[PDB]
């Protein structure tokens, strides 16, 4: 596909998947809770 | 008014709250204006609208102005975890443990378990399992973890066998064993007139560090030195002042446990310490 279909179709998809991938870097974050 | 009474007794609060001593009669000692029943109507919604709070503590009961992130943050929570995390936080620094927190909660594991499961991913409470035995797994405060206590475990035998060296070396001259009278030459002019030991100076002597350590209180100091006592490692004269056995030779009928080996093979006329019992 073209680059704006990569941009604005992975926009979408990023659109539903940033909770996906946003409590993966929360997790991610808790790494950071493994100090307390 | 609930929201003037509100705000000017969550002033009251949020100034000083009468501290942590704060009681209902702690109340009417500032702010008695208000009638009995009006009073105790807006504390009940106030922790109801979570705009105050209570603690259950000795004589009377404590209240409190809520921070409002907890309010908002137990009221996420499920009913129990209202009364189990501000429970648990009543707890406070010795936390609190599980089948104890049932018995006063009245519940059970499972309805336990997912409330610390639920704060677990919360992180506002933590996984403690603490210098007792690690029967209880505790829970306290994520945000804090003052507790009773070096550690339990190892490297600090690594410090001990060092120590030792060094006031080893502060009673008489290194071991000079090139030759049999080479040690202490008559510990210089008359021991007698070098009355020594350090008992301070080994924080002094610790700034070496070259390992994983911290500080160190100079009681437990005398704790590792009353080990070396035990061990027969060094002496204790006077208090404070500490004579090395030099065991350093021991270190290098006739009574020695060094220097020795056994047969222990073939004749079986021997010596043990069983082979009677």
């Amino acid at each position: 596909l073209n680059e704006e279909a990569s941009k604005l179709k992975e926009r979408i998809w990023i659109g539903l998947n940033a909770d996906f991938l946003l409590e993966q870097e929360s997790k991610r974050l808790k790494q950071e809770a493994d100090i307390a | 008014q609930l929201s003037d009474n509100a705000k000017t007794l969550h002033s009251q609060m949020m100034s000083k709250g009468i501290g942590a001593l704060f009681t209902q009669q702690e109340l009417q000692k500032q702010m008695g204006i208000g009638s009995l029943t009006d009073l105790m109507s807006i504390v009940q919604e106030l922790l109801d609208k979570n705009l105050i709070k209570l603690v259950k503590q000795n004589d009377e009961l404590k209240f409190q102005g809520v921070l409002e992130s907890e309010a908002q943050k137990k009221a996420t929570m499920s009913a129990e975890e209202a009364l189990v995390y501000s429970y648990i936080e009543a707890s406070g620094r010795e936390g609190i443990w599980s089948k104890t927190i049932k018995a006063r909660t009245n519940l059970h594991q499972h309805v336990v378990l997912k409330c610390l499961k639920s704060l677990e991913s919360q992180r506002y409470v933590k996984s403690v399992k603490s210098v007792k035995f690690p029967t209880r797994k505790i829970y306290m405060l994520y945000s804090l973890q003052p507790s009773v206590d070096e550690l339990d475990i190892e490297f600090i035998n690594s410090l001990l066998t060092i120590v030792w060296r060094f006031i080893s070396e502060n009673t008489f001259p290194n071991g000079f064993k090139n030759f049999e009278n080479g040690p202490k030459k008559n510990v210089f002019y008359a021991p007698n007139v070098k009355n020594y030991s350090t008992t301070q100076e080994i924080l002094e002597f610790i700034t070496a560090a070259q390992v994983a350590n911290v500080e160190l209180t100079p009681s437990n100091i005398r704790s590792l030195c009353e080990v070396l006592v035990y061990d027969d490692k060094l002496e204790k004269v006077t208090h404070d002042c500490y004579r090395v056995t030099l065991e350093s030779i021991l270190q290098m009928s006739i009574f020695n446990y060094f220097k020795m080996f056994p047969a222990s093979k073939h004749d079986k006329e021997v010596v043990y310490f069983d082979e009677w019992t």
